[PDB]
């Protein structure tokens, strides 16, 4: 692919860039399933069940 | 030379992990050794820290695990990783001395090799029991009274060695506290038992699915297996993950969170899934001492394989009536855990004894004798004289 | 270190196997070959040829011993039940 | 086993919280809460459930302190060593209606009502069993059965005979939803609440479950597909003999 | 077991015409189900060889039979951890699947028996 | 070949302990290192035998260990060899360190071994305050606060390690429960790190008095060494018991005996007397910060040692100004740690300034200073070119 | 097993020094010898000679040390005292 040979041309990802990464990853992907999951859950939440009150 | 190579502590890592000598052709089979490596460490951690929470105190012991359970952050990941371990620890390991068995590792050079996995495997037997106690529900205490007094069955001091292990007159704080010690000490001895089992392991390498000499092609166990019991490695995890979020309790007994109660043993009582087919055999002996001592035997005979085989030739592969008895073999065991669960009831008692039979026949009638006829079967089906 | 006790393997150099002589080995860099296919077309009617060829030493065992429960299991629950307790009172003690 | 002891196998309802992606009805747990102080907290205790742990799962931190504060609770003596007692925090545990287990038998028969805090995870069949035992006690147990005075026939119970009436009834509470209190919809209610008490870590675990499996999967797919490559040069190898003269 | 007892009991049935005409297809078709021609493989190399006897034998073996030997090993090796089988013309036809190393074992094994026997031997005056 | 030598797990035990090559030479100071294995084996022992009748539980913790003493069979001897042990583990350590010290044992080819050594040691010291703080007694406790709030120095996240050690607000029952957790693993990674020192030493072998080489005239370790270190070992139990039996908490601190008590600091605090030269050195710097930071510096000095020695020879046993100023250093040491036993009191407080300066001093300016003169003595002595 | 680092020690046969020639001991069985006599007639005035040449490095750091403690010693315990209470409040802040 070329989309690699732009970003790292040919060498393997560095550690130094692959932890940078994993902080990113942590939140983001984080925030991503917790949303999906309280969205899916709606109606059986705490925060929904405390707007009814 | 290369410093991995000179260095004295990282050239046993490097001649055991890195330029280790493997046979090209080990299949994934080969992975449970590391696995059970995996799950001896997830059970040390998870159970130091746990420690850190937990009280040997017969009234605080079950309530300190509830507190491990609700107030200690990520508590609940810590206990359903350990007990969920435990069950995974023995499912790897049966499977690690089932290749054994099949593969016939256990004959060749490698027999102290297979001695000293034996040995491990009372260890961890005894390990699971003891932590298993320390929870003290309805199934810890039963269960730590009715295997303390597997040695009232001992002639005359057999009274004495089991009111001495509870150090009272039945299974109370002394039994615990100190049962909690003695679950902290053993996994130390087992890593121990661990390092003289990879020691031997070591000194002939480990064997391959064919049973002949792998010596002729070999690539190092780094660049290779390093990468390949990582793909068995995360699967592992995967399939514990599983358990231990969305099926914590399925491996467990209810009776269990109920705390536990001398004047009551609930009518539901039943071992650990991974103890069944042993508490099956001892079942089926009608007598007390036959029964303890038949049991014990169904774990020691494991020490007669490297004789009873009579084959010249190691491993199941190639041999067909090996391969048909050796499955009759494994699911007789299955069956006979199967019976440990159900009640002591007409159609299944007789069947307890049928299989017990089967079990210990094939040790000792079934490998010699159909070893010794495909030997003759190799012979006479090429020879002309 | 004193010297041990000799063994069935040595190590790079002095595995200890017979000399060879006459056998060619080739073999390319996996970086020059196909971004690993080979799954499917060509090794998907070759996979699951083997336990085809295995799957009688299992199936035979575990259906001889999958019927022998079920077959049990179905005895005890007649037993038990209004109709059987006149046969389970014979074979009980 | 004859079936009346293995007792009549729990049938299967559909818990809005079954399910790798479910979360509880914190909606449910609240009026269960209710259904608990009204009618079961009469005689089961909830000794592992510390007050502080409703706070934002079923209701608010005043509602909570409130509902401490009604029972009173042993409290340092004062200058002279005088025991005095002291209004319930949000730091304590709900107490029970007994003091000790020989006064509770007292005032049940001589029986003893467990503890209600790992109920649901004390039973095989859990929700589904707890739910089916105070629904299904039916008005008169059936020819042949003799009962002994002051017991209950109930065929979900092991034996069929059990020490406890029947409680629930048709609108014996008066939920503050507006909720229709039938002795159903209350055994609904009680059991999601029950089973909250007994795993709190629930929600919470069910969605770290989804992080995990998630993670670990592309680990494992990731790592099948690693493997391969670096094994690429030993699978596709060749060899060739040439017999030596 | 020694290869003596093994070819001491299967000499006695392949003598009698009657064992002979009996067990001979059984065991024909006992090694065709075991399938190891299929990986190249004749009997003798299945051996084990991890003890003295099976050592001396396969030192005493030829030059040719052992390169020979060699590559076999190897090439069931490759074969197996690549999970095929050798194309069909490539497996052992029963005409070639001697027991070349069995002379050389027995040899060694009689020889291991006296040496033994001599070591032991009582006398009598 | 002997099958002591054959056998995968005797070739080691006889390498080590039977065949293994000593200088024929070595005095009695080489006794020492059998001592502390010894001294190790007295404390594992004793400790998990103590430990099924202890409760960590800080309101049954100082209890448990009265029980101990009460009514335990022998109880009272385990727990006052335990204690008792663990002061002659450093009165021998201290002696391991010294004669090494003084014969040049850090230098050569054995600064791994040197090295793995200063590792055990702060985990010795560790491992040690752990299991004191396990009785909770006002030592106990307050030794326990101080030495958490060592780490409330480190700058941005300080008060955070403390609290995160504590696992609370201050030092309560999360504490003392996490604490006996921690003092029964420590043991065991010393033990790993024990193996670790040996098969440094392996490689070499041992040194000798006069720190030249024992290549030229070797003597198994066998029947010579085993029976020389026999000699060492009843003397060491013989003062041990004199001390268990007549004279038990002479070595300890009669404020260990009133339990721990949050609000009240005796006025009566001292560290434990092994710990005292280090509490001195801390005491004698007015910054906090510095405090810690020249306290911990005082151990990591040790590693400086083979870098500073200038000598082209080994060992004090022929450098007259070297003998004098290690004992000079010797007696420093003691100094200091009787400053610490003493108050903070005026010609004190200086005392133990000019002293720290000499401890620091001996290693970064005495040592290389005196060994480079030493070496031009040696040479001008005797040339004549 | 794989080779490893060169040491500066052996073992028997080959502990690693120089190469012995013309030095020969002799010994005698320790069952052909006195039964353990040595100290006292012959040994007796040869011991403690052996911390004779050393006393001197050990006790001069020894005095030097005791000198300077039970000196600055005595100074506290004049401070605190009435003598001194004069020249405590002095030296002291
Ligand atoms: C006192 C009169 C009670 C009231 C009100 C409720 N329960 Fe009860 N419970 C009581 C007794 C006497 C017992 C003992 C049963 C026995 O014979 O062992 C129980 C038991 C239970 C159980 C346990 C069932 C089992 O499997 O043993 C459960 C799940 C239970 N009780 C639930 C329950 C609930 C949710 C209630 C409020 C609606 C309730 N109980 C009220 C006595 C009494
Ligand atoms: C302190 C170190 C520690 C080690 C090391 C340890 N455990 Fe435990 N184990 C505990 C504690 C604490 C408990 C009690 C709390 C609990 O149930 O998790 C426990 C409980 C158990 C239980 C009860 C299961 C349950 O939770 O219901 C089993 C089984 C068990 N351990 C198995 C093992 C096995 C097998 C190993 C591996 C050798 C092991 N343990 C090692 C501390 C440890
Ligand atoms: C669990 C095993 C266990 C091990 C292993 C162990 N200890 Fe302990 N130790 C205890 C227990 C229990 C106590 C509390 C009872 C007591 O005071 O003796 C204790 C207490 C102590 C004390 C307090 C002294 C006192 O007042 O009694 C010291 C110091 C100590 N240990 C040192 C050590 C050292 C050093 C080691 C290891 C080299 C060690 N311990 C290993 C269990 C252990
Ligand atoms: C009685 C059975 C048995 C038990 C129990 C056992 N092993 Fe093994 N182990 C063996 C034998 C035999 C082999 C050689 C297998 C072969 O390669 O043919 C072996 C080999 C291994 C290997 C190499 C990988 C492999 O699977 O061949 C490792 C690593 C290993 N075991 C680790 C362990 C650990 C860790 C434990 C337990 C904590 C354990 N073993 C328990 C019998 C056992
Ligand atoms: C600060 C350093 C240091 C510490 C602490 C230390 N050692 Fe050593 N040890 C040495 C050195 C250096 C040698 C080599 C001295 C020589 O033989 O010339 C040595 C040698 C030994 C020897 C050989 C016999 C002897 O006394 O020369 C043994 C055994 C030994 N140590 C055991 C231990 C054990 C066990 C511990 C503690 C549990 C320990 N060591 C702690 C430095 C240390
Ligand atoms: C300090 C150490 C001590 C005192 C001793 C420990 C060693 C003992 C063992 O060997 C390791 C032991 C585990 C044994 O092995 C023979 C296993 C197969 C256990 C078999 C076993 O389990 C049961 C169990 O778990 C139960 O729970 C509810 C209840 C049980 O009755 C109903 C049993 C039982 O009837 C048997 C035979
Ligand atoms: C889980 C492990 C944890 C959190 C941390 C442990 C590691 C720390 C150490 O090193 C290993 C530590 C023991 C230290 O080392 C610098 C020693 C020399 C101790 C120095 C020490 O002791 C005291 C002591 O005992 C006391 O008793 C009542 C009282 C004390 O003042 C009142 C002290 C004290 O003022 C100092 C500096």
């Amino acid at each position: 692919s070329s989309l690699y040979k732009t970003f790292f041309k040919r060498n393997a990802v560095f550690v130094g860039t692959i932890f940078a990464g994993a902080f990113v990853f942590q939140t983001v992907f984080d925030t991503a399933i917790t949303s999906w999951y309280e969205n899916h859950n709606k109606g059986k939440l705490w925060k929904d069940v405390k707007a009814k009150i | 030379m290369a410093f991995r190579k000179s260095n004295v502590y990282l050239s046993l890592v490097n001649s055991y992990i890195i330029d280790s000598p493997q046979p090209s052709s080990i299949n994934y089979w080969w992975n449970m050794g590391s696995l059970l490596g995996l799950c001896l460490v997830i059970q040390i951690v998870t159970g130091i820290f746990m420690a850190m929470h937990y009280s040997s105190n017969i009234e605080l012991a079950f309530s300190s695990v509830e507190h491990i359970m609700r107030d200690v952050h990520n508590g609940y990941i810590l206990r359903y990783l350990h007990a969920n371990g435990a069950s995974f620890f023995f499912m790897v390991m049966f499977m690690h001395m089932a290749k054994g068995l099949y593969y016939g590792s256990y004959r060749s050079p490698r027999v102290t090799l297979w001695n000293v996995g034996v040995i491990i495997f009372t260890l961890t037997i005894a390990t699971a029991f003891l932590g298993y106690c320390c929870v003290y529900g309805q199934m810890s205490h039963w269960g730590a009274t009715v295997i303390t007094n597997l040695f009232s069955a001992i002639p005359f001091v057999g009274n004495d060695i089991v009111s001495w292990l509870w150090g009272g007159f039945s299974v109370s704080n002394p039994t615990i506290q100190r049962f909690f010690a003695l679950h902290y000490l053993v996994p130390f001895i087992i890593a121990a038992m661990v390092i003289m089992h990879l020691m031997a392991l070591h000194i002939h390498g480990s064997s391959n699915p064919l049973g002949i000499t792998g010596n002729l092609d070999r690539i190092p166990m780094h660049s290779y297996f390093i990468f390949k019991d990582l793909v068995t490695v995360f699967l592992f995890m995967l399939i514990l993950a599983l358990f231990v979020f969305y099926s914590p309790n399925t491996l467990g007994h209810p009776d269990n969170y109920i705390p536990g109660n001398p004047l009551v043993t609930p009518a539901s009582i039943v071992p650990e899934w991974y103890l069944l087919p042993f508490y099956a055999i001892l079942r089926s002996i009608p007598d007390k001492l036959l029964g303890v001592i038949t049991m014990f035997a169904a774990i020691l005979v494991l020490l007669v394989l490297p004789f009873t085989d009579r084959s010249v030739v190691r491993g199941n592969t190639f041999k067909v009536l090996s391969k048909f008895f050796f499955f009759i073999f494994v699911f007789n065991f299955v069956l006979l855990g199967q019976i440990g669960a159900c009640h002591v009831e007409v159609p299944y008692v007789l069947m307890g004894q049928i299989a017990t039979f089967i079990y210990f026949a094939y040790f000792l009638i079934i490998v010699p004798v159909i070893s010794t006829i495909e030997n003759v079967l190799f012979y006479i089906g090429r020879v002309n004289k | 270190g004193p010297p041990s006790g000799k063994t069935y393997m040595g190590w790079w150099g002095h595995m200890g196997g017979p000399k060879q002589k006459g056998i060619t080995s080739y073999a390319v860099s996996p970086y020059a070959q196909k971004p690993l296919q080979g799954i499917f077309h060509n090794a998907v009617f070759n996979s699951f040829r083997r336990f085809k060829s295995q799957f009688l030493y299992v199936l035979i065992p575990a259906g001889i011993y999958w019927y022998w429960w079920k077959n049990g299991n179905e005895y005890n629950e007649f037993l038990y039940s209004k109709a059987g307790r006149e046969e389970l009172e014979r074979v009980n003690v | 086993m004859t079936a009346a002891e293995h007792g009549l196998h729990a049938p299967a309802y559909a818990w809005s919280h079954n399910g790798p992606f479910e979360t509880f009805d914190h909606a449910s747990i609240r009026r269960g809460y209710q259904v608990y102080r009204e009618v079961c907290a009469a005689c089961h205790s909830l000794d592992r459930v510390a007050w502080r742990t409703l706070v934002g799962v079923s209701h608010t931190n005043e509602e909570v302190r409130n509902m401490a504060e009604e029972f009173e609770y042993d409290d340092e003596p004062d200058e002279q060593g005088n025991p005095k007692k002291r209004p319930g925090k949000l730091s304590d545990y709900i107490p029970g209606p007994y003091p000790n287990e020989q006064a509770a038998r007292a005032a049940n028969q001589g029986a003893l009502p467990p503890d209600l805090s790992l109920i649901v995870k004390a039973r095989h069949g859990g929700c589904d069993y707890i739910f089916s035992l105070l629904t299904g006690y039916p008005d008169e147990p059936p020819a042949g059965v003799a009962l002994p005075p002051g017991s209950n026939y109930n065929p979900y119970f092991p034996g069929g005979s059990i020490a406890m009436a029947r409680v629930l009834f048709d609108d014996m509470v008066e939920y503050e939803d507006g909720t229709p209190a039938t002795t159903s919809q209350m055994a609904k209610d009680v059991t999601t609440f029950l089973n909250w008490c007994a795993e709190p870590e629930h929600d919470e675990r069910k969605r770290l479950g989804l992080k995990t499996v998630i993670i670990l999967s592309s680990l494992y797919l990731l790592s099948i597909w690693v493997k391969k490559f670096k094994w690429a040069g030993i699978k596709t190898r060749k060899f060739v003999f040439n017999p030596p003269k | 077991q020694s290869f003596t007892s093994i070819a001491r009991i299967g000499d006695y049935i392949l003598k009698s015409p009657v064992l002979s005409k009996l067990c001979v297809p059984v065991a024909n078709q006992f090694i065709n189900l075991a399938g190891y021609k299929k990986l190249g493989l004749k009997f003798d190399d299945l051996i084990a060889e991890e003890n003295p006897i099976m050592q001396t034998a396969l030192r005493r073996l030829p030059e040719d039979e052992s390169y020979a030997r060699a590559y076999r090993i190897i090439r069931a090796h490759q074969t197996e951890l690549t999970h095929h089988l050798l194309p069909r013309n490539e497996w052992i036809k029963a005409q070639e699947d001697v027991p070349y190393l069995l002379p050389y074992i027995l040899e060694a094994e009689a020889a291991a028996k006296e040496k033994d026997e001599l070591d032991n031997i009582e006398v009598s005056k």
